[PDB]
């Protein structure tokens, strides 16, 4: 009988819809009943009509639609106790006690006084006609669930909101279109990015574009010396070759004394430094577009977590808003995060940064650090280590990725910093092994790299066993104090067989880490190689294309084949972020049992349809996921028994889903890890005046931290399926089991 | 004794300049000259030497055609005002050997590059009483012959259609636009859009007309003072009152009033708060515009008009005036850049006098046919001006084959055209088979369209089943029982196919004695009767995207390359031009098939590429492949093949990028071009209402096979932003290889030559 | 006759026969009949996912009961046109498959 209303207020972010989806369907198969509210609270207020009892079908294609389609208007009405209590009664009408806001701050705010009040105003409508108490009796109580849609990541408590990693996508997107043109005259160009009180977006994409330099509160700049500064970077770095400027400004950019720095501030500045100069306000081009695979992910989740968090409401339970810590969702009491993230302010009127900077994402202040060491102390100022600098070198082992040239760029750039010098071991082992190439780089040959995709000095798949004598031989010449592997399995197995080789060949003894890289994150130990947020945003932009190709046509089905060698992760993912109705993973077995089932939900599903338009349906098939079954057998055994009713075709991405362009994500990440491994080769490199100084840098649960490649060669499937043991997104499939329509198509045929 | 030609790019930059510069500098090379660069502009000419008049070969320009910008970049002009500078300049290029100068820029650089040309005989004179250059280097030299290629997005220059640049700047605004409307969507918000383009309104009504604002500003149509106010606020309220949510009105940034005076964003900005009160922001979109990678519109234009300009300047003579390579009806031409700027610089006189219409002739071939389109579509049935008296008919619109980018376009702007008329327009849903089987006539409402002009897929569905596939009684019953006075189909060979069916049918079930017409529509381009389908410029983005991509992985591992499955049935439309816009080394399309032989030799040629190429960064090769260029040899085998016969000097991986091949939104042209072909067909309907309908009458002897009443059966085609009209009949009887779906005579064979000559490939 | 007596010379084999006859099942029947092919597919009754499997049980079984002996090959004829997707060649691999250990099944044409 539990009824459920979600609503989506204050500024609309993407992922909302991918957010009432799920709490529509969560809510439906757990037998509530779920109704939406458009317009927001004023929808809310207005009553009937404006709330609506939502079907199954009401939400189909959600996940990769702009906006709310369901609308989000501002209501003065619901300002006054009888606006309020107005809406309390439209609630109570419809049977439903409790609410679900995605939205905005302001909105979680003004959602709690709402439940701390409700009793309240239920005796009013008792009184003055409205309800009988005996009517009003079971709809005692709210029930309040607080969903974080905002682009600002401005939301002290939970690592990132809804839409932030979207809006973040489409900075970069419009940033990379104005390099090409500043690029061409030279120019320097100063672009506003939204954020609100927050410098989390232009942090963000400050390291994402490559930014001479950036301008956030959370750091107010030198509130009278910051025009300096600036000059001296952008100049230091054009002496160096760069061509083009660009900084990043963060619409609540100030100085120490709380004085706004403006675009056009910035923009004046650097005129008179003599460069062309142009400012640039993206605007609201940051708030459309659908949501980017980390979005349609964190609000399909999170989604489903408040839908059972309403479920397991209880009178004395506070306000819970759902967010996320250590990359698993999380609860947290509502007021708490209002109050911490309204402190943020008030340490920032007291001139106090530093406090102000603590309280927002778990990484945020780490970022800003990276930011600097990668970007402005390449004064010679800075850690220039007396002379214990070092010879790194760095190789790819691999399939190419996404963000192997950003990460490659990350580590020259800190590596310079310092003083180290960075080499470039061109074409992997393979290379070396036949031509012994190892480039010495420069400031400006790294230059662009962080938005480049593909391997600029080469990657193979050829491991270190090919020769692993003249490879030290190499390895040796070029005096390496450490070596950086950049890619996946390969370079996992590589970096064993280098540790290995530590008692054959005295130079391997030097420090050596692998940072994971592939589509497919199949490299053991950790829960993300670089290059992963990519792929899943290539197939999403690819599936989103076949899936409208098969809504088209009406009835009909893809199945469309993803890689990730003998790893799903790629394919559950990307099924829940798809809504697919099967997701066959290498391990998930694949029986006739189950390709019946499949062939049954669709069947079953298709008889439904008649809403057309927007309904093609599609399976995720890995690319391992059966020898005997493949994509095309698979695709034509389920045509065969369609029987005309419905049609079928093939999906084969293929190489696209290494990207053309790395993320936002990717881009950031890069960095990150690039430096976190120099930094280790640096600490072990003068922890020795033991196979802990050959590991692999990894992320759990938000962690990142260094994993010997012994013991973790142990952990792996080895001359074998080349993959880590475990799986971290059995829940995931479950969840996405229900909202794929699955199960209910299940339950039909029974 | 080599010759050598240069080229520089000037002024603001714009997408394509790079595949202009990767196809003179190629060209050059092909024809035997040396080929050169020069950094910076006229800056360039000015500093000397190497580095800045670099010398470059074939590989240095590898890639270009999907780079932003201009690699050899472009400065503000200093120096070369002043005589020295311009002095300086002839020596430098004398210094270098070259006499012969292309520059692609806007037309304030294209003039700047005759005067030099006319003063080169004084300058090199002065050079000579001076040294500075010897006595052998005068006589070699004493003429500079130039040709210029314009560069710009604004869509500025008269005496071309498209300058290099416009469609991309297009593309980059109606991608803001679309993401601008998600959120305005949302929050049922008015956006006011600031669009570049200088003084030309060509980005802001295309982008309008594509993105369907409510209301656009242009310089070109002043018409207004206090008339915009009304004008806006009148569409804008009926708009809004009848259901949409959004509100978006496009701004070119030089719009002015009827009095001259400048209309801002802001002007605009307060009347839609203040007025109607309604929540408004305003979005200057700003230099987005001018970035991004050149679309393929650009890329493939750019390279031809970069191999023409080599052209021109090789065979210009002390006595021929300079020339400017342009475009008209999608045709490749020389113009006298003289003629050509005085035309533009008319423009800006013919706005300063008032004279509006005028400025509106001397835009491109098409500029007003789009102003009035977009003013019928966006009024469409908000005003009851029903533009004819009851001559308005009720006709049906209907989608057959495969879903194609445009489209949707198609539907809406048919539906909201008609209504601008007083026509009332009937959707057929899912083609005949959703027709008989589900009686699926429909009444558009403007409500229930909205969006509809940029949307992808099919809304009101299709399928491939043909209308004797679903009985054609049952069709003709429901139209004579909707009473159709006309059709329009818009779709592939199958909607090819249909027309035809439909028409001969016409004696035997009298409902089909109406007036129908087709719409092409395939991203294959196979549909006889047109140069160009709806959805195909959305396919040959969507792929050459892709290869953009697959070359940047093979690129990355070195000594690979990529066979890419392409599509297009039996035309090689697609895989041609994909293959010219990404510089694919080897293309093999359906007309031609794969020769073992061909194959063997590709395969030695792709070997040396590789060996040339060393470890080098950049040399990853793409084999574009049409499926149907052989039904023996796929994709994959093809790689596995190449792979073997390669034999350890290089390998090759197959590529299906399968459906995407259908791209996702449809592009500002197929948007564009959709509701021109959308409009022209309504036409063509109550334009053909007299004939078969004075014979219409009783089903007696009076209906014949008579070319006048056959001719009321036709597909509205296009050869070169023209369109053309004809008879499913001729077409479907001596212009059709009906047993293989496409066109008897492959009107792109000639390219593909030069495709070959760009990458250097023989036989 | 002389594919059988390969089989059966192997023990726990099956063999799946590529036969002729366009859209008619008329070949690929009497055949059957005539060499006691223990499955047969035509044509005009297709093979679906669900006949497959049970056939593949019922020979699992044949196999097990017959334990290594000495004459227990099995044939399955299988008209072409029987099946678009599945060829004599996929369907041997999908009952090996399918089989799990228990017996296996090779293609002939
Ligand atoms: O280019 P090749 O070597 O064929 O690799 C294809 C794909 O296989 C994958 C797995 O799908 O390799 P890997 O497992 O090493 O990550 C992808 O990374 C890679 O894109
Ligand atoms: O999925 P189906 O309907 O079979 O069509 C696939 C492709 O076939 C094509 C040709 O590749 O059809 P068509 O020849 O009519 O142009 C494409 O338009 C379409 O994308
Ligand atoms: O050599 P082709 O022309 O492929 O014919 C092969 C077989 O085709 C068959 C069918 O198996 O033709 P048909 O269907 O007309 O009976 C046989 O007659 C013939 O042996
Ligand atoms: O769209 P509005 O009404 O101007 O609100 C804009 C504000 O909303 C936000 O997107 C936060 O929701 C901020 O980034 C921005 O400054
Ligand atoms: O980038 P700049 O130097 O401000 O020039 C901008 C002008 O250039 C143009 O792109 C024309 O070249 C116009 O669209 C725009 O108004």
């Amino acid at each position: 009988k539990k009824k459920i209303a979600v609503m989506t207020s204050g500024g609309d972010s993407p992922g909302m819809n991918a957010a009432v989806r799920a709490v529509v369907r969560t809510g439906i198969h757990f037998g509530c009943d779920v109704f939406a509210v458009y317009e927001g609270y004023e929808g809310l207020l207005r009553g009937g009509k404006y709330l609506k009892k939502m079907a199954w079908e009401d939400v189909r294609g959600w996940l990769s639609e702009g906006g709310t389609l369901i609308g989000t208007a501002r209501s003065m009405e619901f300002r006054k106790r009888e606006g309020r209590r107005q809406a309390a009664g439209n609630l109570i009408s419809q049977g439903i006690d409790a609410l679900v806001v995605c939205g905005g701050d302001g909105s979680l705010t003004g959602a709690d006084l709402f439940r701390h009040e409700w009793p309240s105003l239920v005796d009013e409508l008792v009184a003055e006609g409205r309800f009988t108490k005996e009517e009003v009796a079971p709809y005692k109580n709210l029930s309040i669930v607080g969903l974080v849609g905002s682009i600002d990541n401005d939301m002290s408590g939970t690592d990132s909101t809804i839409g932030a990693y979207s809006a973040l996508e489409r900075i970069c997107e419009m940033v990379d279109y104005i390099d090409a043109t500043a690029k061409s005259h030279s120019r320097a160009f100063v672009v506003e990015v939204m954020g609100r009180h927050c410098g989390w977006l232009a942090l963000m994409a400050g390291i994402a574009t490559g930014a001479d330099y950036i301008f956030i509160p959370e750091r107010a700049v030198p509130h009278g010396k910051w025009q300096d500064e600036l000059k001296e970077v952008c100049q230091r770095h054009r002496s160096k070759g760069r061509r083009n400027n660009t900084i990043i400004v963060a619409e609540g950019a100030l100085d120490d004394q709380l004085n706004p720095v403006t675009a056009n501030d910035v923009k004046d500045a650097l005129i008179e430094l003599g460069l062309d100069t142009k400012v640039t306000i993206l605007g609201h081009v940051q708030r459309g577009g659908t949501a980017v695979a980390h979005d349609r992910w964190l609000a399909t989740l999170q989604g489903v977590d408040a839908v059972k968090a309403v479920l397991e409401f209880t009178p004395e339970t506070p306000s819970p808003l759902i967010g996320i810590l250590e990359n698993k969702i999380i609860r947290m009491p509502l007021v708490e995060s209002v109050k911490l993230t309204k402190s943020v302010a008030t340490a920032i009127e007291n001139k106090d940064f530093d406090k102000a900077i603590s309280l927002r994402d778990t990484e945020f202040i780490e970022l800003y650090e990276n930011f600097l060491s990668t970007t402005v102390k390449d004064d010679g100022s800075e850690l220039l280590p007396v002379s214990d600098r070092l010879n790194i070198g760095i190789v790819h082992v691999g399939a190419p990725s996404a963000a192997l040239n950003a990460a490659t760029r990350a580590a020259t750039l800190y590596c310079l910093s310092h003083g180290h010098k960075p080499y470039a071991i061109m074409n992997g082992f393979s290379g070396l092994i036949q031509t012994g190439e190892v480039k010495e780089l420069s400031w400006i040959d790294v230059e662009n790299w962080h938005n480049l995709g593909g391997s600029e000095i080469g990657t193979n798949r050829s491991v270190a066993s090919e020769d692993l004598g003249t490879i030290a031989y190499y390895f040796q010449k070029n005096k390496l104090d450490g070596l950086i592997i950049l890619g996946g399995f390969e370079g996992f197995r590589s970096l064993k067989q280098l540790r290995d080789g530590r008692t054959q060949h005295p130079i391997f003894n030097i420090p050596m880490c692998l940072i994971p890289a592939t589509v497919s994150n199949n490299v053991p130990g950790t829960e993300y190689s670089l290059g992963v947020d990519t792929c899943l945003n290539a197939l999403v932009n690819y599936t989103d294309d076949i899936k409208q190709s098969a809504s088209a046509t009406r009835r009909r089905v893809f199945v469309c084949e993803v890689q990730g060698g003998h790893s799903g992760y790629i394919a559950s993912f990307t099924g829940l972020i798809t809504g697919a109705v099967s997701v066959y993973t290498p391990e998930k077995k694949i029986d006739l049992a189950s390709i019946r089932e499949d062939i049954t939900l669709l069947k079953e599903n298709f008889r439904h349809d008649k809403g057309e338009n927007r309904n093609g349906k599609l399976l995720v098939r890995n690319e391992q996921a059966s020898s005997v079954y493949s994509t095309q057998l698979l695709a034509d055994i389920i045509s065969e028994a369609s029987k005309g009713k419905f049609g079928v075709r093939t999906a084969i991405p293929g190489h696209v889903q290494q990207g053309g362009v790395p993320s936002s994500k990717d881009r950031v990440t890069a960095s990150r890890f690039a430096v976190k491994c120099i930094k280790f080769i640096e600490q072990w490199n003068k922890k020795n005046e033991e196979d802990d100084s050959a590991a692999v840098i990894c992320v759990n649960g938000s962690h990142v931290s260094f994993k010997p490649i012994a013991n973790l060669w142990e952990n792996e499937t080895n001359v074998e399926l080349r993959k880590g043991f475990e799986v971290h997104w059995a829940e995931y499939n479950k969840i996405g089991d229900i909202l794929s329509g699955r199960l209910k198509l299940r339950a039909e045929v029974a | 004794p080599q010759k050598a030609i240069a080229v520089m790019t000037s002024g603001g930059d714009a997408p394509g300049m790079n595949s202009n510069v990767r196809a003179i500098v190629r060209s050059a090379i092909f024809k035997g000259c040396r080929a050169f660069v020069v950094m910076e502009g006229y800056e360039g000419l000015v500093r000397g030497g190497p580095e800045y008049i670099k010398e470059f070969h074939w590989e240095d320009v590898r890639g270009w055609s999907a780079e932003g910008g201009t690699n050899i970049g472009t400065a503000r002009c200093m120096e070369f005002k002043k005589r020295e500078g311009r002095l300086l300049g002839a020596q430098h290029l004398i210094e270098a050997g070259v006499d012969a100068l292309i520059v692609c820029g806007g037309d304030g650089s294209l003039t700047g590059a005759d005067l030099f040309r006319s003063e080169w005989p004084s300058l090199i004179e002065e050079l000579l009483k001076t040294n500075r250059i010897s006595n052998e280097q005068y006589e070699r030299m004493k003429h500079l012959n130039i040709c210029g290629t314009v560069g710009s997005i604004d869509n500025d220059m008269s005496t071309t259609d498209a300058t290099i640049g416009a469609y991309s700047a297009l593309d980059r605004i109606c991608k803001a636009i679309d993401y601008v409307e998600a959120t305005a969507n949302s929050h049922s918000r008015a956006f006011v859009v600031e669009v570049m383009g200088r003084n030309c309104g060509w980005l802001a009504l295309l982008a309008g007309i594509a993105t369907s604002a409510d209301y656009i500003f242009i310089p070109e149509k002043p018409a207004t003072s206090s008339e915009w106010q009304d004008q806006m606020c009148d569409i804008v309220s009926k708009h809004r009152s009848r259901g949409k949510r959004t509100t978006i009105v496009v701004v070119a940034e030089g719009a002015i009033a009827a009095d001259l005076t400048p209309i801002s964003p802001s002007d605009v900005h307060k009347v839609l708060v203040d007025r109607l009160g309604l929540d408004t922001r305003i979005t200057t979109l700003g230099h987005v515009q001018r970035g991004g990678t050149a679309v393929a519109y650009d890329r493939i234009l750019a390279t031809l008009q970069g191999l023409e300009a080599v052209n021109a300047v090789l065979e210009s003579t002390p006595d021929t005036p300079s020339p400017l390579i342009a475009v008209n009806e999608n045709k490749i031409v020389r113009k006298p850049l003289m003629e050509s700027v005085k035309l533009t610089k008319a423009v800006a006189e013919a706005i300063q006098a008032k004279d509006f219409k005028r400025a509106m002739s001397l835009r491109d071939t098409e500029f007003i046919e789009h102003l009035n389109n977009f003013m019928a579509i966006n009024s469409a049935d908000h005003n009851e001006p029903k533009l004819p008296k009851d001559k308005r008919l009720k006709i049906a619109i209907v989608n057959v084959g495969a879903p194609a980018g445009g489209i949707n376009s198609a539907v809406y702007s048919m539906a909201t055209y008609c209504m601008s008329q007083g026509h009332r327009p009937y959707a057929i849903y899912n083609g005949w088979s959703g027709l008989a089987r589900h009686e699926s006539v429909r009444s558009l409402n403007w409500k229930d369209m909205l969006g509809w002009q940029s949307r992808g897929g099919s809304e009101i569905g299709t399928n491939r089943v043909t209308p004797e596939e679903a009985d054609l009684g049952m069709i003709a019953y429901y139209f004579q029982k909707y009473e159709f006075d006309g059709l329009i189909i818009v779709g592939g060979f199958e909607a090819f196919e249909s027309l035809h069916q439909l028409e001969r049918a016409r004696e035997s079930y009298p409902a089909f004695r109406i007036p129908m017409v087709l719409i092409p529509a395939t991203l294959s381009n196979n549909v006889p009767g047109t140069e160009y389908s709806l959805g195909s410029d959305t396919a040959l983005n969507a792929l050459m995207e892709y290869c953009d991509v697959v070359k940047q992985s093979a690129s990355s591992t070195r000594g690979r390359a990529f066979v890419v499955d392409c599509q297009g049935g039996n035309s090689g439309y697609l895989a041609t031009y994909a293959s010219l816009a990404v510089g694919a080394q080897v293309s093999y399309v359906p007309e031609e098939g794969i020769s073992l032989e061909q194959l063997s030799e590709d395969i030695e040629y792709l070997a040396q590429s590789f060996e040339k190429a060393e470890g080098r960064g950049r040399f990853g090769k793409l084999i574009l492949k049409s499926t149907n260029a052989s039904k023996a040899l796929s994709a994959t085998k093809l790689a596995e093949v190449i792979t073997a016969e390669a034999d350890g000097r290089f390998d090759a991986k197959p590529a299906y990028p399968g459906h995407v091949q259908q791209g996702g939104l449809p592009s500002p042209i197929d948007r564009t071009r959709a509701t021109r072909m959308a409009i022209k067909a309504v036409g063509f309907i109550k334009d053909n209402q007299a004939a078969i309908a004075e014979a219409r009458a009783a089903e007696e002897n009076f209906n014949a096979d008579d070319k006048t009443i056959s001719d009321t059966a036709a597909v509205v085609g296009v050869k070169g932003s023209h369109v053309v009209y004809n008879s499913i009949r001729q077409l479907y009887d001596y212009e059709t290889e009906v047993s293989m779906r496409m066109p008897k005579v492959i009107h792109w064979q000639a390219t593909r030559l030069i495709a070959d000559h760009l990458v250097g490939r023989k036989r």
